[PDB]
Order: C-alpha cells, then sequence, then structure tokens
C-alpha cells in the first residue's frame, strides 16, 4: 500500500534527525572562538582579459594554474593565457547557447555543452592546427548544466533531466546513471581522489555519489531553495552549498549534517558560484549584486568584497595553487584577483 | 596525413631566378608558420626565411637578405620562395619546415621533404662536440652542446631545439626547449642544460637511431643552427 | 618578450580580428525565440517562413533566427535569461482549444509568466492566434462559455475572436513600455512573415535611438 | 564688454569639467564592443569642444585687460585659429550626428545592416578636413601677402583691427565661410531633424513617454545649433552688406562657446541619474 | 497505480541504507577541519600574501 509506505519514509527521516541530534555535540561557531580572526583581506585585479561578446557562462581553470578555458553565449570557448593575457585557442561551437565548460586534467581536451543536451568534447593536441571534436555525448534528456573530468577517457555530466551520468569517450555510452534527483540539477564538484562527487538540485536538497558503483551514500538537505553550485572541501569530507537565497552552507560528510551558515541582513541576493582556497581557510562566493564576497570558513565572518564587475558574476574559480582567483561576470569580461 | 612536397628545382645559371613551391596537405596551413632551411652538399643546415600565419611578420637571413623573397598562398595551400641573383654558394637542398605556437613554443616537428638546387659554375653561434662519434647498440650517448650567448630567458623558458637527420631522410625534431620530447620521439631521448652548456642523453641505442644530430636556437631569429654530430656503427 | 613570445601575441591578435569579424556579422542578424504552449500551431507556423531547434530565414535581405525551446521538458526559469535581449518574442496560442484543466488556461498562465518576467521587461511579444479555420466551425456548436464563464456576447466569430485577444491584453502590467502584437493566421495565411518584419522593424528603430543616445 | 568677460568664465567652470566626463564615457564606448559610427562623432565632438575650451582662458584675458597687458603676436594668431576652426569642426560633426538619427528612424533595416566605424572616420574626417583647411589657407595667404614672407605664422589680427584696405579681402572669405561651412550643415541638420520630428510623430509603435523625450530633445539639439552658431555667421553677411566689420561679433562668438558647454548636458541622459546616485554615496562616505 | 508503488518502495530501499551508516561527532569533525586549515595556512597564497618577487599573478 502507497500510504503505508508513505508513512513508513517519515518514520525513517524522522530517525535520522534523532541520530544527528545525537551526534551534535557543539557547534563550529563555539570551537573557534579562541582561534585568532582572519581580519580584512584586500584583493586587486591583477589581469583582465577581454575577448569575449556575449556573457561568460563558465570558467574552468588548468591543472598548471596557467591555461584558462572560458564559455560564452557568444558560441566560442577561448583558451586564455592568464600569465600574458594570450588567446591560446578559439574553439567555435555548434550551439550558442552552452552554459557549461571543463578542462581536462592533462590539458588534451576541453568539454562544452548547454542546452542542446550535447556535451561536446574538443581535442586541442590535434596533429593539425585546428581544434577538432572527439565525439558528442548524447543521451541526456534536460538542458547540459554542468561536466567534470576525471581521466581522459571517463566525464561526469551533469543535466537538467533530474539525472546525472558517467560517460566514456571511446564509446558514446552510459557507463554508469545517477538516479534519486526529483528537481534539476544545475551544478557539480568532484573530490580530489575523484571517486565520489555531489549535485546540488532544486530541491534544496545535496546528494553525494559513487562513481564506481551508483547509488547515494548520503542526502543533505537544509536549504530553502534550489542550488546553483557547490565546491568540495580541499580536505575531502567536507563541501559548501550555495543556493539561490543569500546564504551558504558547509556540510561534512562524516557529521552527516550543517556545520556553519554564512548569511547576513545586508545580502538579498543568490550565490552562482561557490570556490575554496588551497588552505580552506577562505571562502569565495559569488553574488548576483555585481559582487564577489569572501567569507571566513571557519568563523562566518566577511574578510573582504570583490566589487569589479558591471553585471552579474556566473562563474568562480581558483588555481590548483591556490595564487590567483579568477572571477567571470555576464559583461564579457574575466578578471584575475591576487593578494599584495 | 601531414605532406610536405617541394617541386621547381634543377640546373640554374648563375644570376638567374628560380621560384620553389612547397604544397602543403592534411593540415592547417593558415595557422602555421613556414620556414626555408637549406642543406649544402656534405655540409650542414642554415636558416633562410621564415612567414607568419598571416604573412604580416617575415624575417631574412642577411646571406639572402634582398635576393630572396618569400610568398604564401593559403587558397592554393602553396609555399612559394622566390629567388634572385643566383650564386655559387646557394646550391642547397631546400626544406619546408612548418612551425605553430605548440606547448608554450614553436616546434619545428615537421619538415619536408625537399627537393635539388644547382648552380653549375651579433649573431648566436653554436659550437658543437666532434662530428665523427663511434657508437654500438645497447650504449649510452651524449651529445653536447654550446651557445655564445645564454639561452635562458627572463620567464624561465630555455630556446633548444635537437633534430636528427637520419642518412637519405628529412631532419626529425626530437627535443625542443631543451626539456620538452616531441610526439612520436622514443622516451629513450632525454635533454637538460643550463645557460650556455648543454647535452642530449640516449638510454638505449637501436640501429635506426643512426644519422646527424642537429642544434638550433630560437632565442633570436637568426636561428643559428649546430655544426652537426653524426653517429656511425662500430662493426 | 622572446621570439616564441612575439609570436604568440601576434596568435592572439589575428584571433581578436577574427572575434570582432564573427562579433560584427552576429549583430546583423535578429534573434526570434518561439515560445508556443503545447504545439499550439507552432509546426504550422516554421514551414511558413535534440533539446533546441533553430531556423534560420532571410526577409528583405534581414537574417532571422527562430529558436524553439518546446522541447527542452525542464524547469524554465532555470534558462530563461540565456535569451534575454531578443529581437522579439513569438508566441503561439491556439484558437480551437477552448473545447478541450483548459488548455488555453495553460496558454494564459504560461504567457502571463514571461510577459511579466523580468528578464522580458521590454521584449516585444508578437502573438500568434492561428488555428482560426477551425474556430468557424467549432464556434457554430461549442459556444465560448465553456472555457470563459464570465462571456456577455454572442456566438459571432467578429466578437468572440476579440475577446480571447483581449483576454491575452491585459496581462501585461507594464504596459507603458512593453507593446503585444496580435495577429490571427491560418495554414493558407502567407503575410505571417511579412508581420515579423514590421514588428521587429520597431525594435530596431529603438535600438537605433538607444545607440545614438537620444533615449 | 564687462558683461562678456562673466560669460566667458561661467562656460569654462561648467564645459570644462562637464567634458571631462563625457570624454572619459565616450572615450570607453569607442573602445569598447562593436562602436557606432555616431559614437565616433560624439568623441569628435568632444574632443572639438575641449580644443575651444582649452583655449577660452585666452579669450579670458582678452575682454578683461586694460588695452596694454602683455600679449604675444604669434599667439593671438595661433589662439584665433584653433578657436574659431573649432566651431566650424563641431557645426559639420553636429550635422553628421543629425544625419544618422535620420537615417535611423527613415531606414532601421539599412542603417543596421550597413553600420561599420569606418564611416564614421570618414564623416568626423570630412569635418576635420573642412574646417582647419579652409582656416589654413587663409592662415598662409595672410603672411604671403604680407611683407614679412617665406613663413606662415601670420603677423595680423591681434585684435582684429582691419583699417582702411584689407576689409577688401576679409569680407569676400567671411561671406564664403557662412555660405560653405555653415549654410551646407544648416540646410542638412534642419531637413534632417524636420523629417525625423515628423515621422516619429506619426510612428504607429512608439509609447507616448518614448515620444516626448525623442521630440523634444531633437527640437532643442536644432534650437541650438541655430542659437549657438547662428549670431556667428549672420554677421558675416550683414559685413558685407555694411562694408564693415559688425562691432557685435564678440557678443556672438560667446553663443558659440555656449555650445560646447551645453553640449556634454545634452547627453546627460539617464545615467545622470546614476551620478546623482554615485553623488550621494559620496557624500555619505 | 504500480508506477507509484514502484517509486515510494525505492525511496524506502534508498533512505533504510542511508540512516545505516556510522556516523561521528561534530566537535571531532568540526576539529579536524580547523586542522587542515591551521597546517596549510603558511602555503595559502590568498590568506598570506607572497611578495612580488615570488608572486606570478
Ligand atoms: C588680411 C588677409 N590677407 O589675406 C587673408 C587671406 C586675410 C584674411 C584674414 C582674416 C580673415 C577672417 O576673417 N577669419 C579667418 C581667421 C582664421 C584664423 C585666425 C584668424 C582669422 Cl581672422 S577664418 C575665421 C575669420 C575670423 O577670425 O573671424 C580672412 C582673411
Amino acid at each position: 500500500e502507497l500510504d503505508q509506505l508513505r508513512q513508513e519514509a517519515e518514520q525513517l527521516k524522522n530517525q535520522i534527525r534523532d541520530a544527528r541530534k545525537a551526534c551534535a555535540d557543539a557547534t563550529l561557531s563555539q570551537i573557534t572562538n579562541n582561534i585568532d580572526p582572519v581580519g580584512r583581506i584586500q584583493m586587486r585585479t591583477r589581469r583582465t582579459l577581454r575577448g569575449h561578446l556575449a556573457k561568460i557562462y563558465a570558467m574552468h581553470w588548468g591543472t598548471d594554474s596557467r591555461l584558462l578555458v572560458s564559455a560564452s553565449q557568444d558560441g566560442k570557448l577561448i583558451i586564455w593565457d592568464s600569465y600574458t593575457t594570450n588567446k591560446v585557442h578559439a574553439i567555435p561551437l555548434r550551439s550558442s547557447w552552452v552554459m557549461t565548460c571543463a578542462y581536462a586534467p592533462s590539458g588534451n581536451y576541453v568539454a562544452c555543452g548547454g542546452l542542446d543536451n550535447i556535451c561536446s568534447i574538443y581535442n586541442l593536441k590535434t596533429r593539425e592546427g585546428n581544434v577538432r571534436v572527439s565525439r558528442e555525448l548524447a543521451g541526456h534528456t534536460g538542458y547540459l548544466s554542468c561536466c567534470r573530468f576525471l581521466d581522459d577517457n571517463q566525464i561526469v555530466t551533469s543535466s537538467g533531466d533530474t539525472t546525472c551520468a558517467l560517460w566514456d569517450i571511446e564509446t558514446g555510452q552510459q557507463t554508469t546513471t545517477f538516479t534519486g534527483h526529483t528537481g534539476d540539477v544545475m551544478s557539480l564538484s568532484l573530490a580530489p581522489d575523484t571517486r565520489l562527487f555531489v549535485s546540488g538540485a532544486c530541491d534544496a536538497s545535496a546528494k553525494l555519489w559513487d562513481v564506481r558503483e551508483g547509488m547515494c551514500r548520503q542526502t543533505f538537505t537544509g536549504h530553502e531553495s534550489d542550488i546553483n553550485a557547490i565546491c568540495f572541501f580541499p580536505n575531502g569530507n567536507a563541501f559548501a552549498t550555495g543556493s539561490d537565497d543569500a546564504t551558504c552552507r558547509l556540510f561534512d560528510l562524516r557529521a552527516d549534517q550543517e556545520l556553519m551558515t554564512y548569511s547576513h541582513d545586508n545580502i538579498i541576493c543568490g550565490i552562482t558560484s561557490v570556490s575554496f582556497s588551497k588552505s580552506g581557510r577562505l571562502l569565495l562566493a559569488g553574488y548576483d549584486d555585481f559582487n564577489c564576497n569572501v567569507w571566513d570558513a571557519l568563523k562566518a565572518d566577511r574578510a573582504g568584497v570583490l566589487a569589479g564587475h558591471d553585471n552579474r558574476v556566473s562563474c568562480l574559480g581558483v588555481t590548483d595553487d591556490g595564487m590567483a582567483v579568477a572571477t567571470g561576470s555576464w559583461d564579457s569580461f574575466l578578471k584575475i584577483w591576487n593578494g599584495s | 596525413d601531414v605532406q610536405l612536397v617541394e617541386s621547381g628545382g634543377g640546373l640554374v645559371q648563375p644570376g638567374g631566378s628560380r621560384k620553389l613551391s612547397c604544397s602543403a596537405s592534411g593540415f592547417a596551413f593558415s595557422s602555421f608558420g613556414m620556414h626555408w632551411v637549406r642543406q649544402a652538399p656534405e655540409k650542414g643546415l642554415e636558416w633562410v626565411a621564415y612567414i607568419s600565419s598571416g604573412s604580416g611578420t617575415i624575417y631574412y637571413a642577411d646571406t639572402v637578405k634582398g635576393r630572396f623573397t618569400i610568398s604564401r598562398d593559403d587558397p592554393k595551400n602553396t609555399l612559394f620562395l622566390q629567388m634572385t641573383s643566383l650564386r655559387s654558394e646557394d646550391t642547397a637542398m631546400y626544406y619546408c619546415v612548418r612551425s605553430i605556437y605548440y606547448y608554450g613554443s614553436s616546434p619545428f616537428d615537421f619538415w619536408g621533404q625537399g627537393t635539388t638546387l644547382t648552380v653549375s659554375s651579433s649573431d648566436i653561434v653554436m659550437t658543437q662536440a666532434t662530428s665523427s662519434v663511434p657508437v654500438t647498440p645497447g650504449e649510452s650517448v651524449s651529445i653536447s652542446c654550446r651557445s655564445s650567448k645564454s639561452l635562458l630567458h627572463s620567464n624561465g623558458n630555455t630556446y633548444l631545439y635537437w633534430f636528427l637527420q637520419r642518412p637519405g631522410q628529412s631532419p626529425q625534431l626530437l627535443i625542443y626547449r631543451m626539456s620538452n620530447l616531441a610526439s612520436g620521439v622514443p622516451d629513450r631521448f632525454s635533454g637538460s642544460g643550463s645557460g650556455t652548456a648543454f647535452t642530449l642523453t640516449i638510454s638505449r641505442l637501436e640501429a635506426e637511431d643512426v644519422g646527424v644530430y642537429y642544434c638550433m636556437q630560437h632565442l633570436e631569429y637568426p636561428l643559428t643552427f649546430g655544426a652537426g654530430t653524426k653517429l656511425e656503427l662500430k662493426a | 618578450l622572446s621570439a616564441e613570445d612575439k609570436a604568440a601575441v601576434e596568435r592572439s591578435k589575428m584571433i581578436d580580428r577574427n572575434l570582432r569579424e564573427d562579433g560584427e556579422k552576429a549583430a546583423r542578424e535578429v534573434k526570434l525565440l518561439l515560445l508556443g504552449a503545447g504545439e499550439s500551431g507552432k509546426s504550422t507556423i516554421v514551414k511558413q517562413m535534440t533539446g533546441i531547434v533553430e531556423t534560420h530565414f532571410t526577409f528583405k535581405d534581414l537574417h532571422f533566427k527562430m529558436f524553439d525551446v518546446g522541447g527542452q521538458r525542464s524547469e524554465r526559469k532555470k534558462w530563461i535569461h540565456c535569451f534575454e535581449g531578443v529581437t522579439a518574442i513569438i508566441f503561439c496560442v491556439a484558437l480551437s482549444d477552448y473545447d478541450l484543466m483548459n488548455r488555453m488556461h495553460e496558454s494564459m498562465k504560461l504567457f502571463d509568466s514571461i510577459c511579466n518576467n523580468k528578464w522580458f521587461t521590454d521584449t516585444s511579444i508578437i502573438l500568434f492566434l492561428n488555428k482560426k479555420d477551425l474556430f468557424e466551425e467549432k464556434i457554430k456548436k461549442s459556444p465560448l462559455t465553456i472555457c470563459y464563464p464570465e462571456y456577455a456576447g454572442s456566438n459571432t466569430y467578429e466578437e468572440a475572436a476579440a475577446y480571447i485577444q483581449c483576454q491575452f491584453e491585459d496581462l501585461n502590467k507594464r504596459k507603458d513600455t512593453k507593446e503585444i502584437y496580435t495577429h490571427f493566421t491560418c495554414a493558407t495565411d502567407t503575410k505571417n512573415v511579412q508581420f515579423v518584419f514590421d514588428a521587429v522593424t520597431d525594435v530596431i528603430i529603438k535600438n537605433n535611438l538607444k545607440d545614438c543616445g537620444l533615449f | 564688454s564687462s558683461l562678456i568677460l562673466m560669460a566667458y568664465i561661467i562656460i569654462f567652470l561648467t564645459g570644462l569639467p562637464a567634458n571631462l566626463l563625457a570624454l572619459r564615457a565616450f572615450v570607453g564606448v569607442v573602445r569598447q564592443p562593436q562602436p557606432a559610427p555616431v559614437h565616433i562623432l560624439l568623441l569628435s565632438l568632444t574632443l572639438a569642444d575641449l580644443l575651444l575650451l582649452l583655449l577660452l582662458p585666452f579669450k579670458i584675458i582678452e575682454a578683461a585687460s586694460n588695452f596694454r597687458w602683455y600679449l604675444p603676436k604669434i599667439v593671438c594668431a595661433l589662439t584665433g585659429f584653433g578657436f574659431y576652426s573649432s566651431i566650424y569642426c563641431s557645426t559639420w560633426l553636429l550635422a553628421g550626428i543629425s544625419i544618422e538619427r535620420y537615417l535611423g528612424v527613415a531606414f532601421p533595416v539599412q542603417y543596421k545592416l550597413s553600420r561599420r566605424p569606418l564611416y564614421g572616420v570618414i564623416a568626423a574626417l570630412v569635418a576635420w578636413v573642412m574646417s582647419f583647411g579652409h582656416c589654413t589657407i587663409v592662415i598662409i595667404v595672410q603672411y604671403l601677402n604680407t611683407t614679412e614672407q617665406v613663413r606662415n605664422g601670420n603677423e595680423i589680427t591681434c585684435y582684429e583691427n582691419f583699417t582702411d584696405e584689407q576689409l577688401d579681402v576679409v569680407l569676400p572669405v567671411r561671406l564664403e565661410l557662412c555660405l560653405v561651412l555653415f549654410f551646407i550643415p544648416m540646410a542638412v541638420t534642419i531637413f534632417c531633424y524636420w523629417r525625423f520630428v515628423w515621422i516619429m510623430l506619426t510612428q504607429p509603435h512608439v509609447g507616448a513617454q518614448r515620444r516626448r523625450r525623442a521630440v523634444g530633445l531633437a527640437v532643442v539639439t536644432l534650437l541650438n545649433f541655430l542659437v549657438c552658431f547662428g549670431p556667428y555667421n549672420v554677421s558675416h553677411l550683414v559685413g558685407f552688406y555694411q562694408r564693415k566689420s559688425p562691432w557685435w561679433r564678440s557678443i556672438a562668438v560667446v553663443f558659440s562657446s555656449l555650445n560646447a558647454s551645453l553640449d556634454p548636458l545634452l547627453f546627460y541622459f539617464s545615467s545622470s541619474v546614476v551620478r546623482r546616485a554615485f553623488g550621494r554615496g559620496l557624500q555619505v562616505l | 497505480n504500480t508506477a507509484s508503488i514502484a517509486q515510494a518502495r525505492k525511496l524506502v530501499e534508498q533512505l533504510k541504507m542511508e540512516a545505516n551508516i556510522d556516523r561521528i561527532k561534530v566537535s571531532k569533525a568540526a576539529a579536524d577541519l580547523m586542522a587542515y586549515c591551521e597546517a596549510h595556512a603558511k602555503e595559502d597564497p590568498l590568506l598570506t600574501p607572497v611578495p612580488a618577487s615570488e608572486n606570478p599573478f
């Protein structure tokens, strides 16, 4: 009987909540009071990158912390040289409605996708001087939202069909299909070990999946709106969640509950991109008020404001070594921020 | 399949004119830079001219400056080298070499087959080691190289290129930027250096590894090839 | 800069020329978005001129791009901001669906949300009330009382069609800055492309005055 | 002459600071992606106005001296050359902007499809060549006919006192400048604005608020052209008939200087309230 | 119909396995996060600015 099963679901939810309360001894705010505050952090732009003729929707850093890839609505992917502000490549796209981009760890391939429900993958190390597409991944019903590279043969893709999937390069088939999300998922972040990933959906829930098997290990709730971005903590057992409301939540995999909430009354705009620092002490989150806010990951106190864009910031990026922060917005401008 | 075919060679009287054509097929010719390298009979290699992708950047060697002019036809995918006032010192095998900004550098990975040409009648100097080194399979061979000016730029990049010239075959690039390995090159080749002194080490030797080794610098333009080290079988 | 550094810099400048050429060409193309509700005459007007289908046609030496997002089957508000800034929005509403909760109430609800959307506060809406031929044969027996209960007019097509058009005209609160164009088309109609050209002509005029700083 | 001095400083203290904000805003647009031909004309107009404002202190020195004072002779020739040629350069540039506005409403499809920044460069250069070319030809003939030859620095026209003989050559030149450099732009500007106003008024699908903010601005811009540049070139026709240099030319130049200050204000459109919000926030800080 | 029953039983199985997992105390998890930040603080360019000589922007 469906009614009995529905009632049993509430009982299981109550048991999980009771277990979470039992393991909740103290709060991170109480333990962090004795540590020295970070203070005020001043960030100044160093290199500004121009050439895009439309709003920038995605931007991913390379492994060498020098090459940068950005996607725009003009239908072109530009490989930027951060150090010298140069265009290594300009990959035309058959569809000018992309909203995601990815950089392979080896740098040989660059992936993109959008409303065409195709995750095109382009080869950058061709014998010829041009960038040629390698494989067109088809099988998703909803719009492409995010794509991440685990290796040169497997890519994890999250679409708008409330279903994530893991693809293969040699064969355009879905090796593993992830199901369980009741709403649209518009972001995805991969763990450093390339074994688990967290997807933020429209039902204000973050789900942790395993690549090898495909079932949901844990589920995280607490938000009141659709989650637009998510990013794994440097350590590996935590992640930061940003939603359409004006708050950011940090969840711990081992605790399986919310740790600390970053919010203020002066902010009434959502977060479009969430990123961390190399040491994990600094939390950087974009906002729709044309400003990027730097949050303390341990004290929930603001450290600095990155206000250099005249349009909404859509993507955020921190290099592997943590020596630079790249911020992209809808003003077709890319900026790199660093301390002094 | 990348292919470069050179045509337009033959007997030329002194003081005459001749045009060399290098046809490019199998790759994007518009985005690829082109170079002309000539090899005199039983002598080494020397740079001649270079044309950029947009044909707006052109350089010429001091010897062939003014007399030689280079042009390209992107729609026809054909390289042109018009020559005037040919002397007896221009008798050499001309090679068309493609270049592109790849991996942060401009390698010379692909070389043309070349065409015969007989005329009947401040620069950095790269000093190489002895041009006669007897080698045997299974041994490790190190080839030394020297430069008058340090090749280490302010960006931490050293501009060195190593080329292998098989007997009767076009030269093939092995090591570029003194540390990187070109595509298709076996891992047995290693390169190292610091400023002016450079060396190339081969771990395992093979019968197909014989030939003449050349070293060139891409620091300034004015790319001077080395004297050339020849490897011969001991037996 | 070194020898190869200058070549890399020159290569970037060549891409800049290509980007500028592509951007200028793309700026001369009028972008249109098709938002038919449940295939309510959406496919009967494409021939008269995969997730997203792009239709390209030229009228009076003007390039037109038509985008169909009816097959997305996802959340509308997650990608409705990507189409912000289009020249005009083409809306297709059937007229024979009043008899068939109701099929036009969904169209009215869908029209209300997009017309009042933040990203489309100034984009022109081109309503296409097609399937008017079937309206003649359906209004004779089935009246408009089933669809609209607050109807006092007769069963004549002249006044009943205006009532349906009127109900789609007071669904926008920003009447002082956004204007909705309404037309009654059919399968045999051949002037539908002409109406779109006149509709986008006004938008170009407003953009032309914006560029010169007058407005 | 007492009130002539006062008006010059008012233009200088208002036109100069407003021009820098206008120049900064217009320079960015040209450097912004996809510039429009009208934007280049707007940038050229500000540069011509700034050139006029730069030489304004030289005019402030005059009309306030006691005869007498310090003033060089080469400076008089150069100051008058730059000041008056900028008026004619702005006159042709304003006509160019009026041409672009007319082609917008009249031929929106053709204007969108066939607009390139190159046309704006040519239109500006025609204004540069016509305004400066006529003055340079005038200035070289002056010294070529003066006792001191083989130079073009000029030694006359420090206070425009032609006594009894040079009047036979200035008046024909003054008439030519008015009929060519003014009447031709005036005919184009009047016709273009008259056609533009009668087109937007009868345009069916235009909001009521849009028409009021468009027809009113066009009339004001047309009125500024006929008021600021009116008396200065009318005196050229009056001088020929009267066979003497009119005495009210100094007042007419002040009206021309009003256009340099007023032009940034005409371009201080809805973005101005953003500056007011920016100014209000700056006061709080 | 049968679709609701199949969906309902899948959620119950999904929730049952999630509940029966090992969990650690919040304080222990919070301490681990603090330890990682303190250990890697010296190698964080964002938190600790680097001099212009070693800064490649
Ligand atoms: C005398 C004489 N001999 O040969 C020529 C030729 C002239 C001669 C001199 C002056 C004029 C003359 O009225 N101008 C010219 C001028 C340009 C630059 C600087 C000063 C002046 Cl006065 S253009 C504006 C007008 C003015 O300033 O009102 C006409 C003709």
